[PDB]
């Protein structure tokens, strides 16, 4: 764990931090994806009414 | 390298590499089968390659061959069909009764009927001779015998007791299912029979059994374990494990009971009920409810 | 229907189940 | 119009012959697998 | 047709020795259907109760029509065969199902 | 380098619960073992546990609902009651009354998510054991069935109809409906081959039962044992079975088959399932037109009249 | 301690996911407001 | 001896559970008393 | 002693608490009180 | 000797037995002598 | 002690839910209140 | 020897007994010969 | 050798058997020949 | 630690999964967008 | 088995008596009061008639 | 590490080659293409 | 070497009848090519 | 090396097979492109 | 590992490197050929409206 | 694995070289069979239309 922050050294292996990385940017692109995904949904037909 | 029975060739217990030669030579032991306590000798006590001969293996292979041969003729000739898969074998007419006559048809039928008869009791007693010959117990002819119970039932039992004799099932491939269809439509929601439902549980039962039971032993055939993995697997999953001579129990019972209640259903069907949705009207009369609803409610 | 001949088709699908209660019974009966 | 429909071809006599082949198959392979030589227990001693 | 008979319908046939108060419909020939089911005398029973490989339909129609089926069988005692060949259902063939179309119309 | 008494005997989650075994005593003179022991539970298994429950909850709070309410009723009809899904109208939606189809659907989602885990849970302990991990794919093979019966055909017919009501009255209901709706399973071909599968596991179940129990006076339901030297009571049934058919297998082989059969009938029941409403919308007609069908022309029709 | 908290965190996730996903299946069939369908 | 006290009382307990069910449910269905709205 | 005061517990609780439920399923059914509609 | 004689002697007299009963049984099946009412 | 704390929590929790759960949907089915149209 | 005597002989009377019943059931089931009541 | 005399003679014999058998009955099922009526 | 993070990783994809499948077809099924022909 | 009488010690445990005891005083308390409730259920409304 | 590449690799390629069947069959079965007639 | 003779005969062997006789049958149901009446 | 030379020959052979057969069958059963009588 | 470059050495090996590359580019030729055939579909009848 | 090239050395052993060459010249065949087909069936009945 030379690459681990000290906060988070008891929970966390040098393997794991780069996946966590990894799985925390894809998690970031899909949610900018999904917000605009949604506004063009609903400028197209509003749910609500 | 010493094989193993698995297929393993493990390099190197009292064990030792022996052909099949030696175990076949070793075991034979002539001398005791049913027939030879009875009449103090067996006519036919020797073996025709690799099957053993007694006396009730030539009343099976005979009747084996005059079913084969009279099943050919009814729907070779007679028919004029030529194709196995449009043969259609029928018994007597319901009107000719408890009756048989050469002349009238249906009189290979019975041909047929009977000679299968005798070659499956035949089969039956050279199980027995067979398992008698080697000092076992006698599991297998019981399951058998469930079996050929099943088989006399449906072929005996129900004719002479409806009385027309009409009432046995067409030797034909595709249409014994048309009889099956027909029966089980007469007797509107064969479903609700109580014994044909226990018979369905018992046979998927045997299903779930017989498929557990081969993959617990197919996961630990060849590795290195101390043989008492699969009981904590065991208990882990489910919290029971019914151990190496409890699931052979099982399935053997579980086998024969599903055959035995339905042969019990099928035959109660025949004559002691007709309707098998006016056997539940008993249910909603009696006196601990049958006042307490309202409207669509009520009963 | 003659009933007495249905009772005793009865009584012979009756006896049928007979060997697997005789085979339970043996195994209850050992292995005490 | 003495011939079957292609589907019924298929559907009823490729599954068919597939068993019978695969039974017989198998059947020999298992005794072939059972006759052969490997460890035992010698008859003789064992009892 | 003369096989069936020649027989005609009279007060008996459906008053059957009361007045009035007649009971379609009774309690002990509601047994398995739901209490509340009713023949369905708006269709048209030349296919009115059709389903067998429709499409168009599911288990629904399925149930309605068993409800018919069974209603039919208990208002007789001869079972689900007495106008029906179990291998195929919509085959007209045994000559009973002509006159169950000429008594639906009727009804 | 797997310690038995450790994956028995830990404490807490991913550990065990009821440590101190029972007895039954019964059991135990009938089958030969009598231990209730402890009961494994590991985060899978909480999951199915749950949502299995939650489903249930859902059904019988349906039931309950179905007779106003009344306990005694509840007894009375507890057999013939049923949550169906929605009508044929409005085929795939979700925007249906709670009464019409709506608790169905949410008992079916949970009973997924219930199964799906307790596979999960099923494979997870067969990897921490050290076996292998057939009992998984087995089960795999019997859910294909289960979600060609509850997803996959509702789905491509376009409606939620087609598929069971939740009761134990309901599923014989179901069947008897297929039957009568796409012409006769009779007729079909991969129903013919389930049951052949079927029909020969059975078999094959009581004679390997029968087979063992007949020779275990020299130890033959020891099977682990037995395939790495073979002993006199599996020499005995090897003898017996060749004397009498002509061929028989080893302690090893006969495995394989019975797994194979049962793997066989569930996957030949779900392709035969679905392929029976979408591409043969009626198995009689079919049947006749491949030459699979008997003529009949002069039935003797006084059997089938009371 | 009687309770872990692995096992505390588990149950609670569960429980909030099922309570969720019921109430909005209840909501969605009940069809009180006008969401989704008219 | 025959009988245990724990076989004797949980009988005898169950018994005594079950026949006061069925005499209230028969009562009930009975409709001769006048009692929970008839 | 015969019983133990966990097995006491345990069906007492199970006894009254279903007893309770039944109770209150039978009267709120019957319609005889005008409670909840 | 292939045989033994007291092999024979059971084969012969169980196949006469057998063939008897069966000439007899098709014979009043036939019909065709008026035996027992036919 | 006859009973430990872990057994008591965990039912006396499942027995809360369960009771909450099964009130709430008597009364949405009692249609008596108005409530959920 | 490539066959033993026994059974040649065993093989041979099941054949000939066989094909004796077999032509005798097809003779007498065809009814082309007025035999045993036409 | 690959195959033994009494091996062949069986197959031979069984195989000619059958043949015979099912020659003789698909003449008499054609009905093109005015035998036994 | 509490979890490994294999396990996380594991259960929340299946989680997102198994959502996203089932939010699709509830929406798609709705008929309220006119996707695909209505 | 102190507390048990001596006709009765070959049946009963020291611990047994007590709980007998409890068991004989409960049954007695129902019985008159079943009594009670069946004298009024018959004096509201007799079911032989 | 807490994946091997293999079974990524197998899960992935399972996924997608499942997505890639459902998806022609659902835009087939749609018959808002003219796609094959 | 990843695979052996035996094993890539057997399955061309089987394929290969499989198709011919599958293709004939096909064809001659068909019904288009005026063969064997 | 992940995976072995057999394993992916295998299953592209398999899946290829698979393909063809199906795609066949789904182009054919259109009746679409006029082969073989229509 | 030799071959594998210095980050990622803790979760790669060397024959691993060559598969992964070979996946990337499959994946990235998929991609750009599915993005083609999408826009080629909605040119031809669009699926929305 | 003299045959072998140093990139795959790693990857690929001497005999499945060969086998490989085989198996991609007869993938590379069937697709110039498979395009050729495509357009002769294009060119006599479109089917997206
Ligand atoms: C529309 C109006 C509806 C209604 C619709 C709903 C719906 C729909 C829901 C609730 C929920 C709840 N309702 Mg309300 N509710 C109504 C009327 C009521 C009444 C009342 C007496 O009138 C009451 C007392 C309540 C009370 C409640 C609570 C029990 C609960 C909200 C608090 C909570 O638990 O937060 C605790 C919740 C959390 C801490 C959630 C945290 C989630 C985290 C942030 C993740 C979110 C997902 C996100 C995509 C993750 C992204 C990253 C990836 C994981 C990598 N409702 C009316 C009838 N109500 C919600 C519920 O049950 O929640 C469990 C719910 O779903
Ligand atoms: C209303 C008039 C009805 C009728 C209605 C009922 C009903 C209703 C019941 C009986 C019961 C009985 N009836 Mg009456 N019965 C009728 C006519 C008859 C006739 C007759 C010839 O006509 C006879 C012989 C009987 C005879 C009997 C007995 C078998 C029995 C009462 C004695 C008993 O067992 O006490 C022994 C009883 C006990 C020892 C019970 C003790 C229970 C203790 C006191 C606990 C009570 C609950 C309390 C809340 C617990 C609280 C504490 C917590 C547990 C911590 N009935 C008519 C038709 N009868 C009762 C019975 O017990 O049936 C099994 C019963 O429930
Ligand atoms: C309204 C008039 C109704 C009727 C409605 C009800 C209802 C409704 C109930 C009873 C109950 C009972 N009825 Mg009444 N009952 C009627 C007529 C009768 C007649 C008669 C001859 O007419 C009789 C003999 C009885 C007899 C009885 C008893 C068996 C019992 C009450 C005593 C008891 O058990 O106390 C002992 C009870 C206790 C010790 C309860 C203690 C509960 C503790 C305090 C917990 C309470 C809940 C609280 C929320 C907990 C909170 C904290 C959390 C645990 C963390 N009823 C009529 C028809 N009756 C109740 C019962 O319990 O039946 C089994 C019951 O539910
Ligand atoms: C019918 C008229 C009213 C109505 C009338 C009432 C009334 C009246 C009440 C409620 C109450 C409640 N209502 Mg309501 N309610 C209505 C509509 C709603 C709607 C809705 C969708 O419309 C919702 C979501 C709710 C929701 C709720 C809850 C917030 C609450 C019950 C909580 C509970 O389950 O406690 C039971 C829960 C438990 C036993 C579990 C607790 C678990 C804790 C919180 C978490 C940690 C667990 C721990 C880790 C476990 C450890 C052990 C494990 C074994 C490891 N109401 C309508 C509008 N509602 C009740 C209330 O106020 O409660 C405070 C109440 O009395
Ligand atoms: C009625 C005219 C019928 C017909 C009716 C029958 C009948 C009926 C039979 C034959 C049989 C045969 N038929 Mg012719 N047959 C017909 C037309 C033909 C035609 C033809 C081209 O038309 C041919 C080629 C044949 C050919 C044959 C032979 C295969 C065979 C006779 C020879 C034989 O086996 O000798 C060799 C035979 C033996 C060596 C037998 C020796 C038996 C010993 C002597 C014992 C006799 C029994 C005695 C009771 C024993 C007592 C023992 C006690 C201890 C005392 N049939 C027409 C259609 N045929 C017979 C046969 O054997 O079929 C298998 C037979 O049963
Ligand atoms: C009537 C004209 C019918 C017809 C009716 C039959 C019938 C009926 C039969 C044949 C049989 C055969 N047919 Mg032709 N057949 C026809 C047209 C043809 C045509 C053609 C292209 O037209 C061909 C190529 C053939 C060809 C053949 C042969 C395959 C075969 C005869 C030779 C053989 O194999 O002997 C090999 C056989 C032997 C060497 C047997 C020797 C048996 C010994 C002599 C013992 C006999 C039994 C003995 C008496 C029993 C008692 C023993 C005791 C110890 C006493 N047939 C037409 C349509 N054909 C026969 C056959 O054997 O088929 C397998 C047969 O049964
Ligand atoms: C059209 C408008 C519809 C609707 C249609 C949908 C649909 C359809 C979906 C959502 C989804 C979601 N909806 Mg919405 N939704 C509506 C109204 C709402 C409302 C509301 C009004 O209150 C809310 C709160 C939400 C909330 C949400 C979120 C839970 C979620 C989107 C964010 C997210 O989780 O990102 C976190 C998501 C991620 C981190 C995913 C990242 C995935 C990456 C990019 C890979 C994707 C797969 C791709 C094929 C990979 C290709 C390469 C290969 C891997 C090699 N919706 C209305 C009714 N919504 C989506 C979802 O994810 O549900 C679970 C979803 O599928
Ligand atoms: C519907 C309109 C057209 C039509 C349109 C097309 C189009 C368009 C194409 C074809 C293609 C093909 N068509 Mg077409 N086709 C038509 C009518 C037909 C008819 C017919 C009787 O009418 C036939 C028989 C065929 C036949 C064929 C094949 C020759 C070919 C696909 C082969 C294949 O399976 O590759 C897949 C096979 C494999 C992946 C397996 C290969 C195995 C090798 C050969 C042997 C390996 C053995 C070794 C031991 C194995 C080792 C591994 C083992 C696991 C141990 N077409 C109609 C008229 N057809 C395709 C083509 O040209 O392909 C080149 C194509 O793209
Ligand atoms: C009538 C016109 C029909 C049609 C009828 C048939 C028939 C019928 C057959 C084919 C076959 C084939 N068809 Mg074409 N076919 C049609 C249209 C097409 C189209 C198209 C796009 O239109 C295509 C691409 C094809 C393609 C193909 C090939 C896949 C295949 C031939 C090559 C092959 O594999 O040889 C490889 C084959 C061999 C190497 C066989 C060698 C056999 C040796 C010589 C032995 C022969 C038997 C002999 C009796 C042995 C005797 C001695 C004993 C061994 C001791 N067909 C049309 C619709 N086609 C044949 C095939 O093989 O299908 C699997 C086949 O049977
Ligand atoms: C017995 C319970 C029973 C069953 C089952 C049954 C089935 C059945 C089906 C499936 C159909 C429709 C199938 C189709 O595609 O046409 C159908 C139709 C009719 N039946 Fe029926 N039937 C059962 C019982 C009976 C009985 C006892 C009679 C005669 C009184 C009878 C008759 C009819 C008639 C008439 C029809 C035609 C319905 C219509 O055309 O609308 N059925 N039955
Ligand atoms: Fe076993």
């Amino acid at each position: 764990n030379d690459l681990v922050p000290d906060q988070w050294k008891p929970l966390f292996n040098n393997a794991q931090w780069l996946v966590h990385d990894i799985v925390v940017k894809t998690i970031y692109g899909g949610l900018i994806i999904a917000v605009i995904a949604h506004v063009l949904c609903w400028a197209w037909t509003p749910w609500i009414r | 390298a010493l094989p193993l029975p698995s297929g393993e060739t493990l390099p190197a217990a009292s064990a030792e590499v022996i052909p099949f030669s030696i175990i076949e030579e070793f075991y034979k032991r002539p001398g005791k089968t049913l027939a030879a306590r009875f009449f103090g000798v067996d006519p036919f006590d020797f073996w025709i390659g690799r099957f053993y001969v007694g006396l009730f293996g030539a009343i099976s292979i005979i009747g084996i061959i005059l079913g084969v041969a009279f099943y050919l003729y009814e729907g070779v000739v007679n028919e004029g069909t030529l194709n196995i898969l449009a043969m259609r074998i029928e018994p007597p007419p319901v009107s000719q009764g408890l009756n048989v006559d050469p002349a009238q048809p249906g009189f290979f039928w019975f041909l047929t009927m009977v000679a299968a008869t005798i070659a499956f009791v035949g089969w039956l007693l050279r199980q027995i001779d067979i398992s008698l010959k080697l000092d076992m117990g006698m599991e297998v002819p019981i399951a058998f015998g469930a079996v050929v119970s099943s088989w006399i039932t449906l072929q005996w039992l129900r004719p002479i007791a409806m009385g027309a004799w009409g009432h046995g099932f067409p030797l034909g491939i595709t249409h014994h299912l048309d009889w099956v269809s027909n029966i089980g439509y007469q007797y509107y929601n064969f479903f609700y029979n109580p014994f044909h439902a226990i018979g369905i549980t018992l046979l998927f039962a045997s299903t779930l059994f017989l498929h557990m039971h081969g993959s617990a032993v197919l996961s630990e055939a060849k590795r290195n374990i101390s043989d008492q993995n699969i009981h904590v697997f065991w208990r882990n999953i489910l919290g029971y494990s019914i151990g190496e001579i409890g699931i052979h129990r099982v399935a053997f019972w579980t086998g024969a009971a599903s055959v035995l209640f339905s042969n019990l259903c099928i035959f109660l069907s025949g004559t002691f009920v007709k309707d098998w949705n006016a056997f539940w009207g008993f249910w909603d009369k009696m006196p601990i409810w049958n006042g307490v609803g309202q409207g669509a409610l009520v009963a | 229907m003659n009933w007495i001949v249905a009772t005793f088709m009865l009584m012979f699908v009756l006896v049928a189940f007979l060997p697997l209660v005789v085979s339970l019974a043996y195994t209850w009966v050992t292995n005490p | 119009s003495p011939w079957p429909v292609w589907s019924g071809y298929a559907l009823c006599f490729v599954p068919l012959a597939a068993v019978i082949l695969g039974f017989i198959i198998a059947a020999r392979f298992t005794d072939k697998q059972a006759t052969s030589a490997y460890l035992r227990l010698d008859p003789a001693k064992a009892n | 047709p003369a096989s069936v008979g020649g027989y005609q319908i009279t007060c008996a046939t459906c008053h059957n020795g009361k007045a009035a108060g007649l009971e379609p419909y009774p309690i002990e020939i509601m047994n398995t259907l739901p209490n509340d089911w009713r023949l369905p005398l708006e269709l048209d029973y030349p296919g009115g109760l059709v389903v067998t490989g429709r499409k168009d339909v599911s288990n629904h129609e399925v149930e309605q029509n068993q409800f018919a089926m069974y209603h039919m069988n208990v208002s007789m005692g001869q079972g689900c065969t007495f106008c029906h060949n179990a291998r195929y259902f919509p085959s007209y063939e045994i000559a009973q199902k002509n006159h169950s179309i000429i008594m639906l119309q009727m009804t | 380098p797997i310690d038995l008494h450790d994956e028995e005997y830990r404490d807490g989650l991913e550990g065990t619960i009821a440590k101190p075994p029972g007895h039954v005593g019964w059991m135990q003179r009938l089958l030969g073992e009598g231990q209730v022991g402890p009961i494994y539970v590991g985060l899978w298994g909480v999951i199915s546990f749950i949502t299995f429950f939650a489903s249930a909850f859902i059904i019988l709070v349906d039931y309950g609902r179905q007779v106003g309410w009344n306990p005694i009723i509840y007894l009375r009809e507890f057999w013939n009651l049923a949550v169906y899904p929605p009508p044929t109208e409005y085929g795939l939606s979700w925007n249906v009354p709670w009464d019409k189809g709506g608790a169905w659907l949410a008992a079916t989602f949970f009973l997924h998510i219930s199964v799906l885990t307790w596979w999960a849970r099923l494979y997870t302990r067969a990897k921490a054991t050290g076996v292998g991990t057939q009992l998984a794919w087995g089960f795999a093979s019997a859910l294909s069935l289960y979600f060609v019966i509850y997803l996959f055909h509702p789905l491509a017919l376009g409606n939620w109809s087609a598929a069971p009501g939740h009761g134990f009255r309901a599923i014989l209901d179901w069947t008897n409906y297929v039957s009568i709706h796409w012409g006769n399973f009779y007729y079909n071909p991969f129903h013919m081959l389930s049951i052949f599968f079927l029909l020969g596991s059975t078999l094959l179940l009581a004679m390997h039962g029968a087979t063992i129990v007949a020779t275990s006076k020299w130890k033959s339901e020891m099977e682990f044992t037995e395939m790495m030297a073979e002993g006199p009571g599996t020499q005995r049934a090897q003898l017996f079975w060749r004397w009498v058919m002509g061929w028989n297998a080893n302690s090893y082989n006969i495995h394989i088959w019975a797994w194979w059969f049962a793997a066989f009938t569930a996957i030949t029941g779900a392709i035969g399932l679905f392929l029976s409403g979408t591409l043969v919308p009626d198995w009689y007609a079919w049947g006749e037109t491949a030459k699979i069908v008997a003529p009949w022309p002069n039935p003797d029709w006084a059997q089938y009249v009371f | 301690r009687p309770f872990e908290f692995r096992t505390s965190v588990v149950v609670s996730t569960l429980l909030g996911l099922v309570m969720a996903l019921l109430i909005h299946f209840v909501v969605l069939s009940s069809g009180a407001f006008n969401w989704l369908r008219a």
